[PDB]
């Protein structure tokens, strides 16, 4: 339940972290 | 009388050609023709344009000698590569993106001779920085605004982007018929020769020039900076306490805090770590 | 699936995850010549509803080779389809002052095609054209710009009753009524095809005949449209040579078509034959119908791979041609629809956003 | 073009959907309404509004395109048909394949191959509406051009002697009914959210063997001797 729902949310949000950070340069 | 979203692949030697002729003859109204083939009805591709002088008379059609242009003709299918004519275009110091009286008349004998024969308004001299206007058109007869007006076909293609200006409203070209959408010709082994080529910085990044200029550059950063530290300053006793930004919009200054950001500071740091490295990248090769 | 009772739901979704097939097919087997009437059929449509192309048609093979012929004619789903259709029938709402309105915002623009296919959109599915009718015969001024548009309305209101609608469309033959407006017989194809959508087999056959047998100017848009929408992932031997056929004759105007079809033919094969021909197309020519007709099927070539497609994707949507780049990027983005695919939502991002190019 | 591809956008977000899941939902509908009835508006952002407006009432709340399925995978069809609407900026003309994305919902209860059950269903539940809302179908319109008289002082004296001549010479049906006690017959468009807010009868002859929970096709069971309860969708 909450386990791999938090798992699948930190990965995409710690994802999209860096690709619109990417944009920083 | 169709004519639907239709593109040009313009050439980007048509474009050096255009820029050059129109470079010469600024004040001439110089004039040429677009020499370009329709491969189908809308996908026009120009590969090759020539630049022809204007004569005495000024715009007309029999400026554009015939035997001139059939000499060229045959020159160009001799060596090079032949190509037809289906267009137009003229350096338009004057005004925009419409025609003239006289470049309507001679669009119209165009159009009579060929099949559509664009109308290509091409400004030099509002072409200056980065905006190079190159609008096509197609003049039209009487039947088309007499049936279902705005001859630009169903599609949601030509909607992209078109923006006719004022002038080109108020005259029928650009608004008889349609604006056609405008491409270039940017492939592979001709422009990865171009940016690899043409704009050409490749031992040039080498360079020390630790104080050329430097110790001046310096005491003027040092100056400009003090102004800086003048506007600082004046930010700090302004701070009021009836929310800054309340006092900020009606006291712009245009500060180091506000307008002269830390941007600039970083120019400067910029150079000088950069005029740093290189020496010191050359001192540690200097073995 | 191997608990005692066979109930729906466990046994017919644990066998699509693991891609059994045959295990489906022969439980439905089983079910069939038990008789359980309530498990076999609810289960076939189960299966029908879950499960997908290359799946169904498989169970079903190896199903037809006391309820078998039940359970081949509700995988068909054309039972579903006529369910679907009398439902419409009956609970289909339309609105009148809404066409009124719409036929005064009708102007000289496109907006007039608009505002037909909104009340199309509105009507669709009604089997009956009187407000539609008028319409278009109040339209019928502009053509040959607006009649692609306007048989999609025709299409679109009378889909999926070929009983009647086949004829209700077949009434505008071309030759005779409009040579000089071209699009009359495109048109006709193009509104036999969405009529006869979700229809295959004979309605593939009798598409892909009268497009061997038919003019290459106009007709072939729509009866490509349609051949590929009726073949929607059959890639069978005979539409998928005549797509071949006219994309590689060069016959740019039709190419865009030709190239939606065979986008639809391979839809979800992964078929590294098709995807290889298309971007060796793309490099071969430079027509922008062409290239976003191809751009259409490399971007339903294939779906749900996550094996080869990133690897193809990077290889692709990093071409030189902005249209190569958004084909591939379609091709990702719904082969990796359905999950949070990292890796495809990273490439799809950063090509969002670091190259300033705008296709 | 961005203008008309946010308008069609929010009329598919607001497909089949009325404003109990949001306020907004009328909002938009109006601002729909008003932008399809603005002609003064650029082509392409007026061709996408009407656009928006055919899809948002796409068959009358009867059919919807969603790429969610039954058991919640992606359809392939429909992606591809609102790829292929999507890309009206290379071909309007060839962007109208979207019609293969329909995706109509029904709780079926078709016991037999041919014969319709009477499978009724109801609710109970107050802020859950569907079914054809009819936003704009009477104008209620006045075309008046009337002013009012501006007599003022001896007008008005003679008015004050006509005044002294002129002296002698729902409610239980709207507080409680709102209409959400209905019966439908198995073909119904209903929604998984309205189904999660539905209430079973299991007063009714029919009871399902599939629970009534998620949409989907129901077979029904077989119905007692002397059958009877047949409905005629």
């Amino acid at each position: 339940k909450l386990q791999q729902e938090l798992e699948f949310l930190e990965v995409q949000e710690e994802y999209i972290k860096d690709e619109q950070k990417n944009l920083k340069k | 009388a169709v004519d639907t979203a239709e593109q040009v692949y313009i050439s980007s030697l048509a474009l050096l050609k255009m820029l050059k002729h129109g470079r010469a003859g600024v004040p001439m109204e110089v004039m040429g023709l677009m020499l370009g083939e329709f491969v189908d009805d809308y996908t026009v591709r120009v590969i090759d344009v020539f630049a022809m002088p204007q004569s005495g008379t000024g715009v007309s059609v029999e400026a554009v000698d015939p035997v001139f242009q059939a000499k060229m003709l045959d020159m160009l299918k001799q060596t090079g590569r032949p190509e037809m004519v289906v267009g137009w275009y003229h350096s338009h110091p004057g005004f925009g993106c419409w025609l003239s009286g006289v470049d309507i008349n001679t669009q119209q004998s165009f159009e009579a001779l060929s099949e559509r024969a664009v109308a290509v308004v091409v400004d030099p001299i509002q072409s200056v920085k980065g905006k190079v206007v190159i609008d096509a058109f197609r003049l039209i007869n009487a039947n088309m605004m007499v049936l279902g007006h705005e001859p630009r076909q169903t599609t949601s293609n030509l909607g992209h982007l078109n923006k006719p200006s004022i002038q080109a409203l108020i005259h029928g070209l650009n608004r008889h018929y349609y604006s056609i959408t405008i491409n270039y010709r940017k492939n592979e082994l001709e422009q990865k020769m171009l940016l690899n080529l043409h704009k050409k910085s490749w031992m040039e990044g080498l360079t020390l020039q630790d104080y050329s200029e430097h110790c001046k550059h310096n005491e003027s950063v040092v100056k400009e900076m003090l102004e800086l530290a003048k506007n600082y300053n004046k930010a700090v006793e302004e701070e009021d306490k009836m929310t800054p930004e309340q006092l900020a919009i009606k006291n712009v200054g245009k500060q180091d805090p506000k307008r002269h950001l830390e941007e600039h500071v970083d120019v400067l740091m910029t150079s000088n770590i950069v005029q740093c490295l290189a020496a010191m990248l050359d001192t540690v090769v200097f073995k | 699936m191997n608990l005692e009772k066979p109930d729906f739901i466990n046994v017919c979704q644990c066998l699509i995850f693991l891609d059994d097939p045959q295990a489906v097919s022969d439980i439905l087997e089983k079910l069939v010549k038990e008789d359980n009437l309530l498990m076999a059929y609810q289960i076939c449509f189960d299966l029908y509803e879950s499960a997908s192309q290359q799946f169904l048609s498989s169970v079903i093979q190896n199903l037809r080779t006391d309820q078998t012929l039940k359970m081949i004619k509700i995988l068909s789903g054309e039972m579903a389809i006529e369910l679907h259709l009398q439902f419409l029938i009956r609970n289909n709402n339309t609105d009148l002052m809404i066409l009124k309105n719409t036929k005064d915002a009708v102007r000289n623009s496109v907006c007039h095609t608009a505002t037909v296919i909104a009340n199309s959109f509105m009507h669709c599915g009604t089997t009956s054209d009187q407000f539609l009718r008028d319409n278009l015969e109040w339209l019928a001024r502009a053509t040959n710009w607006a009649k692609f548009t306007a048989t999609a309305s025709l299409g679109v209101i009378h889909k999926g009753h070929e009983k009647e609608a086949l004829q209700l469309m077949a009434t505008y033959l071309p030759k005779d009524t409009s040579p000089g407006s071209a699009y009359q017989e495109g048109g006709g194809l193009y509104a036999l095809g969405l009529i006869h959508a979700n229809h295959g087999g004979d309605i593939i056959d009798y598409l892909l005949n009268q497009l061997k047998n038919a003019s290459n100017d106009i007709v072939r848009h729509g009866g490509s449209l349609g051949l590929g929408l009726a073949a929607m992932g059959t890639a069978r031997q005979d539409v998928y040579d005549l797509l071949k056929t006219n994309l590689y004759q060069d016959d740019a105007v039709t190419g865009e078509a030709a190239g939606l079809a065979l986008g639809l033919v391979m839809l979800g094969s992964k078929n590294a034959q098709a995807i290889e021909d298309m971007v060796g197309y793309a490099q071969e020519t430079q027509h922008e119908k062409i290239l976003r007709g191809l751009a259409v099927g490399i971007a339903l070539v294939m779906y749900g791979r996550m094996e080869e497609a990133d690897a193809l994707i990077e290889s692709l949507c990093r071409d030189k041609d902005p249209i190569l780049r958004r084909s591939g990027m379609y091709t990702v983005a719904m082969a990796y629809c359905g999950s949070g695919n990292n890796k495809a939502i990273r490439r799809l991002l950063h090509v969002a956003v670091s190259d300033v190019n705008d296709d | 073009y961005v203008r008309q591809g946010a308008l069609i956008a929010s009329a598919l977000i607001m497909i089949q959907q009325t404003e109990i899941t949001c306020p907004k939902v009328n909002q938009f509908r109006q601002l729909y309404s008003k932008v399809i009835n603005d002609k003064h508006d650029d082509v392409m952002a007026k061709f996408g509004a009407i656009l928006a407006q055919g899809i948002l009432d796409a068959g009358g709340h009867n059919v919807t395109i969603s790429l969610q399925s039954r058991t919640g995978h992606t359809h392939m069809p429909s992606v591809v048909g609102v790829l292929v609407f999507t890309q009206f900026w290379f071909w309007f003309p060839l962007s109208h394949f979207l019609s293969l994305a329909y995706t109509p919902t029904c709780v079926i209860g078709l016991n037999k191959d041919l014969k319709m059950p009477k499978v009724q269903y109801k609710s109970n539940c107050k802020p859950s509406t569907f079914a054809y809302p009819a936003p704009l179908e009477v104008p209620k319109e006045k075309e008046k051009e009337k002013v009012s008289t501006a007599v003022l002082s001896i007008t008005a004296k003679a008015k004050k002697k006509e005044k002294e001549k002129e002296k002698k010479e729902e409610k239980e049906k709207k507080k409680e009914p709102e209409p959400n006690f209905q019966l439908l017959d198995n073909p119904a468009r209903v929604m998984p959210a309205q189904l999660k807010v539905l209430t079973m009868p299991e007063t009714c002859r029919y009871q399902p063997f599939k629970p009534l929970s998620i949409g989907g096709i129901i077979i029904l069971k077989d119905t007692s001797e002397d059958i009877e309860e047949l409905v005629e969708p």
